[PDB]
């Protein structure tokens, strides 16, 4: 169609897009979401062109859906499947208990298993954060927003430098690398492992200079045997304070050998050397992996 | 290299071969145009890489945008004075996809020679984005390309600008390239390239990763020795003047081989 058919519930979100409104297929009875991008001086935004063509060939379990297009003189509405909750909201609901090793673990796979699908299918989602990261009542948790997200090709080309939610961002962005590449998706995804264990942020800075500083101070201030080519980088300078690593198991303290190992590879400083999604599918960690229900009502 | 994707790069090769046939232009669609024609394309096209020129824009984006308008009038029927504008709106939304930093609407409007309006041009993109059904993540020659040029032992600058220069030239002649795929153009180009400036073939690891040999590659790459041959002569030729730019190793400037010893 349509969008005759569709009754708006409520609204469930905003930002830019767009809004975002819960509604319901009339003849049907689907349950959706729409978002809604408002036309006009300058056309169809080139954040609604990758969005649609993206997510029009990106067909998989954890990977938000797009369900239509409804493109209008003025209006334009991506219809979506709707997911209950937002993994941000789902954290925050689950302090005094925290969340379950076996429902994070499967999120965790589900989500690897989404990014791996992005990256094989040369796209990059560029904002992986809580935020953008869906749940339903049946334990699924998917990717959402491509609204930052980009083709690539192979080998990669200078992108935006923007780009990623500063808590997310990756240290060879922060420290201006001419390219950066897959691994950037995988540093987020670690800062959000971290974050599912301990309900907080893992590098919370307030600016480029104090996130690169607080990732130091975590993971130690990365020298030419870490990381390759780092001192010749851009923004590095030889002035940055010097930290030592610390004891890993000092970073997420209840999390164990196989999680920490893991961990650590998605967070190695060396885009070459940290894991891809692919491979972080084969970790020990997820062994005993199964997809239960969230533990609490959405 | 985390650049050169190795964990992906088997896999999204494999993409982009199903993507190209999914995203091909009808092969035979200017004789079901009644009012444009091969020659007015290549008109148009000659002027989108002088625009790209002017704005500074990728070439991935000026190969965008051909395989764009190339779609549009394989189901639509558009007059002569019309050309212009759906090529107009295929750059803009290429550039949106494609561009760090897009040029304005306005821009675009300007570059008509105010042929159009802003209101044509905004209602074009919204046409063209109808007709095409949102579907712009189009395999180009210059995606392939990428990829061969990761088979080079060792890397040669000069092989690289002219495969992109003559990927380009392909880019101006519907007749014959319309027949062939992006992945094949992209081999023949590298080949031809290979061979201009190092004496060297198409590769048996290039054999590997795409199926392709010689045999196969045979028809297009005939096709492009006698395009780079007749170059110099060709009615458009943007392009060359292009290439002649250090940015591309002056590469329009090398003399093609009378032979390829096939
Ligand atoms: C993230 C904001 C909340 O939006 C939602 C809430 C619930 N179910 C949903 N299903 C799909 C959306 C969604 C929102 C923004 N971008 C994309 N690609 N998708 C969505
Ligand atoms: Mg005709």
């Amino acid at each position: 169609g349509s969008m005759e058919n569709f009754q708006k519930v409520e609204k469930i979100g905003e930002g830019t897009y767009g809004v975002v409104y819960k509604a319901r297929n009339k003849l049907t009875g689907e349950v959706v979401a729409l978002k809604k991008i408002r036309l006009d001086t300058e056309g169809v935004p080139s954040t609604a062109i990758r969005e649609i063509s993206l997510l029009k060939e990106l067909n998989h379990p954890n990977i938000v859906k797009l369900l239509d297009v409804i493109h209008t003189e003025n209006k334009l509405y991506l219809v979506f499947e709707f997911l209950h909750q937002d993994l941000k909201k789902f954290m925050d609901a689950s302090a005094l208990t925290g969340i379950p090793l076996p429902l994070i673990k499967s999120y965790l796979f589900q989500l690897l298993q989404g990014l791996a699908f992005c990256h094989s299918h040369r796209v990059l989602h560029r904002d992986l954060k809580p935020q953008n990261l869906l749940i339903n009542t049946e334990g699924a948790i998917k990717l959402a927003d491509f609204g930052l997200a980009r083709a690539f090709g192979v080998p990669v080309r200078t992108y935006t430098h923007e780009v990623v939610t500063l808590w997310y961002r990756a240290p060879e962005i922060l420290l201006g690398c001419k390219y950066y590449s897959t691994a950037v998706d995988i540093w987020s995804l670690g800062c959000i492992f971290a974050e599912m264990v301990t309900r907080r942020a893992l590098f919370p800075g307030d600016s480029e200079i104090d996130q690169l500083f607080r990732i130091f101070r975590t993971l130690g201030t990365p020298d030419e045997v870490v990381w390759p080519g780092v001192t010749s980088m851009p923004d590095y300078k030889p002035s940055f304070p010097k930290w030592a690593r610390q004891d890993f198991s000092k970073v997420v303290p209840p999390l164990d050998e196989d999680g920490r190992s893991l961990l650590s590879q998605m967070l190695h400083y060396d885009p070459n050397k940290r894991i891809s999604a692919k491979a972080a599918l084969a970790h020990p960690f997820f062994q005993d992996v199964t997809k239960p229900v969230p533990h609490l009502r959405l | 290299s985390v650049n050169e994707v190795p964990d992906y790069h088997e896999d999204i090769h494999t993409y982009l071969r199903e993507m190209e046939v999914k995203c091909k232009p009808k092969v035979g669609y200017m004789k079901k145009q009644p009012d444009i024609t091969n020659s007015m394309r290549a008109i148009l096209v000659d002027w989108l890489v002088e625009v790209g020129e002017e704005y500074k824009l990728q070439n991935e984006t000026l190969h965008l945008a051909v395989n764009y308008i190339d779609r549009f009038l394989s189901s639509m029927s558009v007059l002569r004075g019309k050309l212009q504008l759906v090529g107009t709106a295929a750059m803009l939304l290429a550039s949106k996809f494609e561009e760090i930093y897009p040029p304005e609407v306005a821009e675009f409007v300007y570059i008509t020679d105010d042929t159009y309006t802003k209101k044509q041009v905004l209602r074009m993109e919204h046409l063209v984005l109808k007709v095409l059904a949102f579907d712009l993540a189009a395999p180009t020659i210059n995606q392939f390309l990428t990829q061969y040029f990761l088979h080079q032992q060792p890397a040669n600058c000069k092989v690289e600008s002219l495969a992109m220069f003559l990927g380009e030239l392909s880019l101006i002649d519907a007749d014959p390239y319309l027949k062939y795929l992006p992945s094949v153009i992209a081999a023949a180009a590298f080949h031809l390239a290979l061979y201009t400036v190092t004496g060297q073939s198409w590769p048996e690891s290039l054999v590997q990763k795409t199926g392709y040999t010689l045999e196969t590659l045979k028809p297009c790459l005939l096709d492009l020795h006698q395009t780079y041959l007749r170059a110099p002569q060709h009615a458009q030729q943007s392009i060359r003047e292009k290439y002649k730019n250090s940015k591309y190793h002056g590469v329009s400037l090398l003399n093609p081989p009378e032979t390829l010893n096939v």
